[PDB]
């Protein structure tokens, strides 16, 4: 799975990962069902579905 | 006559229980490590030199945080009104800090986030100036 | 569904007692793990015993990872 | 549908625009510019005469601002507390302070879903009126709360 | 009438309020006051709430759960339960004679010195309200043990929970 | 020589002064300038007159004013007791003391400094007491209406005001109890201005 | 040898030994150990010495 | 006449002791990060100061990565200083990457000495208006 | 679960509240707290005028007690004895040590389910009251017993 | 068979055993229907089900 | 002394004894394993295991 979003993952770790010069954080990794991050202090957690 | 005891609560929760049981042990076992820890090293100096409170530093915070760094020192800077810098660099690797609490001011929050910190960046303040100075931790 | 919903109401103390991030090494390396049992006997048969006082063994050898782990993986 | 909720939990924007009204019309001053909301409160409603204490029926009250300050979704909060001059200037920022802690206090305690509470005082440091015949009953000693709808 | 601030450190005009209301006859208001105020009565009141009376002899001790009568790791008492605080105080009122004892007791788990510490908290807090209250320092000594006279198992959940606790002893002559 | 009782309005001047007890009853805004070592239990003056003392040294010493005098002693005291009735003012420079009791009644200016291991102070109205640099171990204060208390608690604190009582506190002591009953106050009004100044902790975070 | 302060006041301070010795100090005084007595502050109890140290309440 | 409870209290047992012993941990970790953790002494921190000089005093955004010696010596030439350097140039040069937008060519040159740290250091004389990169041995 | 008993036999808690009613009533000391109990016993149930010696009809309420005791589970069980000053010390410790050796025998005789049981007699060294007008019709002069409930 | 507790074993003794400095005993021996143990100086039956 | 891996059981039936003799009997029923000692005068009851093997 690639994802591409301005969060910053936390939870299932990942392999590959890139940060643009705004802050865009693109990763590789295995596939999950779900993801958790952090937005502002606040986690929250991600559905993934299409699996 | 009706007879009772003192403490009469909401009925508990069995995995609550269990969730007690493991904790306390867990809780112990970090208790006495860290007693072990300031047995065998000796500490020498605190972090109150470099970071020295003054005035407009007791306006005062509540705050429950466990995400990033930046963002969250930016927006302490902001309320201080002080400059805000940063020296080294972001490593790819995010630097995470956990930090929930009530009633703390602003100096000794700071000091926690350094210590939380440790050995990731290090927090410097300069009231002549009123800046804050944010260095990562720069090695290999 | 009721374990679960419970354990998502008493969210934060849980994280704050289970944290790694503290624990992990500076070189973004999580330590490895211990084993530690005390006051061991074994027979094997007869005329044939065993006695120690302590044992420690190495169960997982330290490696990188890219982010702490957490109680999602082990409670939910 | 009925997996993904359409709002946020607890969303009323009918009620909320009614509460409003409500505190509106009961004299606390509610604004909005942008993004940004901004609530006063006169000190005399809640406090006594140059006190760090409230009495029972101000709860009352905190309930309703509690209540209000629980539909919104936000991150930072920052309250301060401005007063009249009494005796010194350091006495008034002593007790700006004082009563900003025990509201900021009894708000946490309430259900508030924040990130970052700032509490200050400044006493008569930077008045707001320039009649300032009465003491706590002159409506420059209040108490204000700031915050920005985030999303 | 009354505040519910503990009437804002005053005694209450109770018996007179009581009255008033039931002639709104005297000897039925006199009855009403005395049903009230009766010792016992007091005494079931306690027993109705979570507080704990015992007598033997002459020396006298009360319970009081810190759970129930202070926020949790918290030196400050909650406001809630003040009747039963009201109370003590006219139970008090009963004794103007007696020395005072009153100690604290805490759980198994944590740094001792902090439970400790934990512990001279609660006790000092007690006793100073009781100062308000309007009892000359003199009759008063506080004092927070840590887990030594347990009453109660401490690996047990509720055994604990019935552990940690607020004691006060008080002797007649 | 063991006691002196003047009356009659004249000035007294003396130095250099020797003696192991001595009482003295002061009258008629009797002009006293003492500037010897002396060591006493008692003294008493009329008012309405001033009265200097340098040098004091005694094991006890009991003292209640009547009138309104004008009192300044400097030495060191084991003192007991106090009461005030008119419109006195008294200050100190050492005392080595336990157990003290003050009582004010109409007003009183009291200067104090040194150490107390027990303290109760009641306070009725017009009364200011500006105990500071007098840190004490354990401090107890009632104040009614109109009194004013600078205190230098030390670890053990417990306060009560009924109303337009202010007790402003110097220092941060391990345990704090403070109550208001109409419009009272206690405050930390300290300095924010030191480097190392220390806040709040977990035995500590007490609210008004 | 360590010293302390034990009650402060404007001009005249009182200082501790650390065995035990008494002191009534003013400004101007020689003490042992910190040299030269300059200024004194009642608003902190921080006591600055001739030879350089810093003198505050003991704890 | 109503103050309610706080609504996310541990009201029961198992929650108080739970809160407890996180108290009891989150004390624990505070004491293993103040025993371990290193400071430094700001009376001998090895970062150079500013220079407090008026043509330091300006604003500029800039974005780099690569080698310092130009970088440096445009910044001199931006501020009307002479420049030179002193050592041997090391085979690989020593690598900074600065994004900034808006602040001072003084915290420029103090962020640019911090990271280089050990290979090199520089030096700033408002006197003879002058910079000097200074290598290591 | 058919196999488990459903409870301990022979417990019910309503005959243990019934039980220990009706022995308060009677007027026989008992006292809870935690899982700690005492109960206490005025001499002039069981012994004559300073007496070494157990009175017949003493033998229905030490059936009672006994029957009582045996509801709950323990592990050990205290006996101690208070007396008045009547001789010396060592009379009064010898008579009062004697009494709880007697009891304790019988309590062990009978069907009690302790693994220890320990006895003595203190005389009048820690008086309960300090009215002593009475001899051994004083409260003070008593036996006692305290014990741990097991789990 | 393994045996997780932190009482005393009595009946069928046992090849390995190991105790944990908290105070908790772990044992391994052969397979049995029945145990007894040791619980405060009291005998103690323990019905094994699901051989 | 160390607690060995083979745990030292008795059993105790008696009625109406000194703990002088309670402990005395107990030593002698321990036997090779381990002793009992006394110091009144610090008011002090110690065990000791066999160092053997």
């Amino acid at each position: 799975m690639y994802v591409r979003t301005n969060l910053t993952i936390l939870s299932p770790g990942w392999l590959a990962s890139m940060t643009s010069a705004d802050g865009t954080h693109a990763y590789e990794m295995q596939k999950s069902p779900v993801l958790l991050v952090s937005w502002h202090g606040k986690v929250m957690q991600l559905k993934v579905e299409g699996l | 006559m009706k007879f009772k005891k003192p403490p009469i609560n909401n009925p508990s929760d069995d995995a609550t229980i269990k969730l007690a049981e493991a904790a306390v042990s867990v809780s112990d076992s970090m208790l006495e490590m860290a007693k072990v820890e300031k047995v065998i090293t000796p500490p020498s100096k605190d972090n109150t030199l470099t970071i020295p409170n003054a005035y407009n530093l007791q306006a005062r915070a509540s705050v429950d945080w466990s995400g990033p760094i930046e963002e969250l020192t930016a927006r302490i800077a902001k309320a201080a009104h002080f400059r805000f810098r940063v020296l080294g660099k972001s490593p790819s690797v995010p630097v995470l800090i956990s930090i929930s609490t009530k009633d703390e001011s602003l100096a000794e929050i700071l000091r926690d986030i350094d210590y939380q910190a440790g050995k990731k960046a290090s927090i410097h303040v300069y009231p002549n100036s009123q800046v804050v100075e944010l260095r990562y931790a720069k090695i290999y | 569904k009721i374990i679960d919903e419970q354990l998502n109401k008493q969210a934060r103390n849980l994280d704050a007692i289970y944290d790694f991030n503290s624990l992990v090494l500076e070189h973004n390396i999580l330590p490895p793990v211990l084993l530690e049992g005390r006051n061991t006997l074994n027979l094997a048969d007869a005329q044939s015993i065993r006695i120690s006082d302590r044992t420690y063994k190495v169960a997982k050898q330290a490696h990188f990872i890219t982010t702490p782990p957490t109680w999602r993986q082990y409670l939910w | 549908v009925p997996k993904l909720p359409c709002r946020v939990d607890g969303a009323c924007d009918a009620t909320i625009i009614k509460m409003m009204t409500d505190l509106n019309k009961k004299g606390i001053k509610v604004a909005s510019v942008g993004q940004n909301y901004l609530i006063s409160i006169p000190a005399s409603a809640l406090f006594a005469d140059q006190s760090p204490r409230l009495n029972w029926a101000s709860y009352s009250l905190l309930n309703e601002i509690a209540a209000f300050l629980k539909q919104f979704r936000k991150i930072a909060i920052t309250v301060t507390s401005y007063s009249s001059k009494y005796v010194s200037v350091k006495r008034e920022r002593a007790l700006t302070l004082a009563r900003s802690r025990v509201v900021s206090e009894y708000l946490w305690s309430q259900g508030v879903d924040s990130r970052i509470i700032f509490t200050q005082g400044l006493g008569s440091d930077k008045p707001i009126t320039s009649y300032t015949l009465g003491g706590d009953r002159s409506p420059n000693a209040r108490v204000e709360i700031t915050f920005r709808r985030a999303v | 009438c009354f505040h519910p601030p503990y009437n804002n450190f005053q005694p209450d005009r109770r018996a007179v309020k009581r009255v008033g209301v039931d002639t709104g006859g005297g000897t039925v208001g006199l009855v009403a006051s005395i049903y009230r105020d009766s010792k016992r009565k007091i005494i079931r009141d306690l027993q109705k709430q979570d507080i704990q009376y015992v007598e033997y002899g002459d020396t006298r001790t009360l319970i009081i759960p810190t759970d129930k009568y202070f926020m949790f790791s918290s030196p400050r008492l909650n406001e809630i339960c003040y009747p039963g605080l009201n109370n003590v105080i006219r139970l008090l009122n009963f004794y103007p004679q007696s020395t005072i004892y009153v100690a604290g007791f805490t759980d198994n788990v944590g740094s001792r010195s902090h439970k400790r510490k934990l512990s001279q908290a609660q006790a000092e807090t007690m006793m100073t309200f009781l100062w308000a209250n309007g009892i000359a320092a003199k009759r008063l000594k506080a004092e927070g043990y840590g887990d030594k006279n347990a009453i109660s198992d401490n690996a047990i959940i509720h055994g604990s929970a019935q552990n940690r606790r607020i004691e006060i002893q008080w002797f007649t002559s | 020589l063991n006691r002196f009782r003047y009356e009659g309005a004249g000035v007294v001047t003396g130095n250099n002064l020797r003696t192991s007890y001595l009482d003295l009853y002061l009258a008629n805004e009797g002009t006293t300038r003492l500037a010897g070592n002396i060591g006493l239990q008692k003294l008493e003056a009329v008012g309405n007159g001033v009265t200097q003392i340098n040098g004091v040294s005694s094991r006890n010493l009991q003292i209640v004013l009547k009138g309104d005098p004008k009192v300044l002693i400097s030495g060191f005291v084991n003192l007991r007791q106090l009461d005030m009735y008119g419109k006195g003012t008294l200050s100190l420079y050492w005392i080595k003391s336990d157990t003290l009791t003050i009582r004010a009644k109409k007003a009183a200016k009291i200067q104090l400094a040194g150490i107390v291991n027990r303290l109760d102070v009641e306070l009725w109205d017009f009364a200011q007491f500006k105990g500071k640099y007098l840190r004490a171990q354990r401090s107890f204060v009632k104040t009614h209406d109109k009194s004013v208390a600078e205190i230098s608690a030390v670890n053990h604190q417990s306060s009560l005001a009924t109303d337009a009582s202010d007790i402003y506190y110097y220092n941060l002591s391990k345990t704090r109890a403070d109550f208001m009953a109409f419009n009272g106050s206690v405050l930390d009004m300290r300095e924010w201005g030191q480097s190392d100044l220390k806040d709040f902790d977990r035995y500590n975070k007490q609210f008004p | 040898i360590i010293y302390y302060i034990q009650a402060v006041i404007p001009g005249r301070a009182w200082l501790i030994g650390s065995n035990g010795s008494t002191l009534t100090v003013r400004e101007g005084s020689k003490i042992p150990g910190y040299g030269m007595v300059k200024l004194i502050d009642s608003l902190q109890g921080r006591i600055l010495t001739s030879s350089g140290q810093v003198i505050k309440f003991s704890q």
